């Protein structure tokens, strides 16, 4: 009836929704079945807490990137590194996402006509509101009322209220709210429960967002999955999918998908949606090219894996002459909205801007010991309490523009253990981004000045952010673009892609929201394809 | 006396703590030895310097590592332990050890106290 692949949340939603409305479906998951107990032992067992893939183990079969060592699984080539994370297993890579929940901004999809660069939409945020609601509530999501405004108008009020702001982050909120009300720090939108919802409990402050949660406070993919079992789609764990088969009649026939032993299965059904991440759902396209499409599947656009689009992200650290105390409740419950728009957006990059709430005891621990100075138990520990206590960290994303020399192709030399080629990401970062970024180092400046900085570091190095865009873009007309306005692709009006590739453009805040939302859309638009 | 009676009072030396765990402190001894402590002199000879006198560099520089271990329960990155980490009880009135809940909840919006 339907195959879907990828059990993520882009297609955990979709299969859910289907297999409501009786119709049956096969969702198709490369990666291993691990529970929530697991994923959090393997936390408390890893030596670098930092590291939010650590306890996420790629699989020989469905391998994912790592940097704690190098696993080299992506083949990074261009002027800059696309070393974004992402997991492959049951459920996908928001078992270990912030759960921040953002709306796009009207203008956001707007870009070209409004600014006169990257690239509109088709639909416009009118068009999305409904699904956003719909997203939060299917979410879980918690956000301010009316005395903040998001820029993104709302009909409904979100579904819960946020929990009380930390110290830390509402006595910052309000001094820089205080030093220029432009910076409009704002308490940020969050997948995550400030009470006992759709089963699941109320936040506790295990500050642990990234990477588990231990208690399923915040949403994860695995709600939606586990959902769609019970309304009776069929979950197949370590199916992991390399070529989709083109029938006569133009359509999509098969989906191709070998095991952990590198064997290889055929599934059949009527309609096709990959959901996929933004990298491995144009990797599965153009495995694909076959003898009525030599360019592989969906791409008589040319514009697969192409597009390729992330947050640049940039960020400051000091020790605030106030005491603050980070790491009490989740690590991110603010953000510094106020340069998510402005004509400036002709010349260069809007950001969002955000105060971590990460605990710092292990890092200024750590730091206190390299050092190199035996002391008495009693300054190391005061200084441990002190230095924990005043750091302080901005970090942002920054809009790169969606760009046809950025891409992603499968690695024509390049392959895992099961004999299925590898990511090749060609990318660099322009001065569209860097005159964005340029404006932020000073926001931060001004930051450290209010706020007594000391020791101020200044991180200038892009990060990645793992917000995974473009590859399939989404068009009017479909020969610059992967999909309609429906994602629907424009080459088999019977295959869909949910995900976040599909988003032509990457705007200034965490893509997720906004693909829970495309992809309860898609779900009505297939719900009547009977 | 051998090397965990040392280890453990040395330790309690430097730490300050009263009734580190000997369960938990053989485990960083033995971790310490894979690449720690060239000879057998050096952890008695470490106590008498440190009780007494004072240290070479190279003494004060074994000391810290022994503090490291403690306060960080990790060494030559593994995991020793995490919840008896000693630096989470240094600062157990305000911050949690990640992933474990305060018994309860939503407390943080006060200003901690000093
Ligand atoms: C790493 C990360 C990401 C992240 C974040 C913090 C971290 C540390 N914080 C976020 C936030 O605050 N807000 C937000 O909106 N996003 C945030 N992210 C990114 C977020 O996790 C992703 O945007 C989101 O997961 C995307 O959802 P989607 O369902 O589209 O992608 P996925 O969750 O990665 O799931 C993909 C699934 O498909 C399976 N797969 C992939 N290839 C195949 C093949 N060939 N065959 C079969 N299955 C496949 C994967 O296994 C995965 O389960
Ligand atoms: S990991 Fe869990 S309970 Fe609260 S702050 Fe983070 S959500």
């Amino acid at each position: 009836d339907v195959v879907v692949v990828g059990s993520g949340v882009a297609g955990a939603i979709v299969a859910h929704q289907l297999a409501m409305a009786g119709k049956a479906v096969i969702l198709l998951e490369a990666g291993p079945r691990m529970p929530r107990w697991e994923i959090v032992e393997r936390f408390r067992n890893q030596p670098d807490k930092m590291d939010f893939m650590a306890p996420y183990p790629s699989s020989p079969w469905a391998p994912h990137p790592e940097y704690g060592p190098p696993n080299d699984y992506l083949i990074l080539k261009g002027e800059h590194k696309f070393n974004s994370q992402y997991i492959r297993a049951v459920g996908g890579t928001t078992w270990h996402w912030a759960a921040s929940a953002w709306r796009f901004i009207p203008n956001d999809f707007k870009m070209k006509s409004v600014y006169g660069v990257g690239r509109d939409w088709p639909i416009q945020y009118d068009d999305l509101e409904p699904y956003y609601q719909r997203a939060e509530e299917e979410l879980g999501v918690w956000g301010p009322g009316p005395e903040e405004d998001l820029y993104s108008p709302r009909k409904q009020p979100y579904p819960m209220p946020p929990l009380p702001l930390s110290f830390n982050e509402q006595t910052i909120k309000t001094a820089l709210n205080n030093y220029d009300p432009k910076f409009h720090v704002v308490t940020e939108p969050v997948a995550r429960n400030s009470r006992p919802y759709d089963g699941r409990p109320t936040c506790c402050g295990n500050n642990n967002c990234m990477p588990i949660c231990p208690i399923g406070a915040m949403y994860n993919g695995i709600v939606h999955v586990e959902k769609a079992e019970r309304a009776g789609a069929k979950l197949i764990e370590n199916a992991v999918v390399y070529k989709l088969e083109t029938g006569p009649d133009k359509r999509i026939v098969a989906a191709l998908y070998k095991d952990k032993t590198g064997a290889e299965h055929r599934v059949e059904g009527k309609y096709f949606v990959l959901a996929a991440n933004g990298i491995e759902t144009p990797k599965i396209l153009l495995m694909s090219a076959n003898r009525d499409f030599p360019n592989g599947v969906a791409n008589s656009s040319d514009m697969v894996g192409r597009n390729l689009m992330d947050h640049p992200g940039t960020g400051v650290s000091f020790y605030a002459s106030e005491k603050l105390w980070p790491g009490r409740g989740p690590q991110e419950m603010t953000s510094l909205i106020g340069f998510r728009d402005g004509p400036f957006r002709a010349t260069e990059a809007a950001k969002k801007i955000h105060l971590s709430n990460l605990s710092r005891i292990d890092q200024e621990t750590q730091k206190i010991f390299k050092a190199g100075k035996l002391m008495k138990p009693d300054e190391l520990d005061a200084q441990i309490r002190d230095r924990s206590a005043r750091y302080v960290q901005f970090d942002c994303f920054h809009e790169i523009l969606p760009q046809p020399e950025n891409r992603i192709v499968p690695s024509k030399t390049a392959t895992d253990a099961i004999g299925i080629p590898r990511p090749e990401i060609t990318y660099a970062i322009d001065d569209y981004v860097k005159r964005g970024a340029a404006h932020t180092r000073e926001v931060y400046a001004t930051a450290a000045k209010v706020l007594g900085g000391t020791d101020v570091v200044f991180n200038d190095e892009f990060a990645p952010n793992n917000h995974i865009t473009g590859s399939t873009i989404m068009g009017a007309d479909a020969r610059d673009s992967v999909v309609d306005k429906d994602c629907r692709t424009f080459d088999h009006p019977n295959l869909f892609i949910s995900s976040s590739a599909t988003m032509p453009t990457v705007g200034t805040v965490n893509v997720t929201l906004t693909i829970a939302a495309l992809a309860l859309r898609m779900s009505d638009t297939l719900k009547k394809e009977v | 006396t051998a090397p965990l009676d040392t280890f453990m009072t040395l330790s309690e030396s430097l730490t300050g703590k009263k009734g580190l765990s000997r369960v938990i402190g053989e485990r960083l001894l033995q971790a310490l030895q894979k690449g720690s402590f060239k000879t057998a002199d050096s952890l008695p000879q470490l106590a008498g310097a440190l009780a007494s006198g004072s240290l070479t560099p190279e003494q004060e520089s074994l000391a810290l590592t022994i503090l490291e271990a403690w306060y960080l329960g990790i060494v030559d990155n593994v995991v020793i332990t995490y919840e008896e980490a000693l630096m989470f009880g240094v600062v157990s009135d305000t911050l949690v050890i990640r992933s474990y809940c305060p018994n309860k909840p939503g407390f943080w919006a006060d200003k901690p106290i000093e």
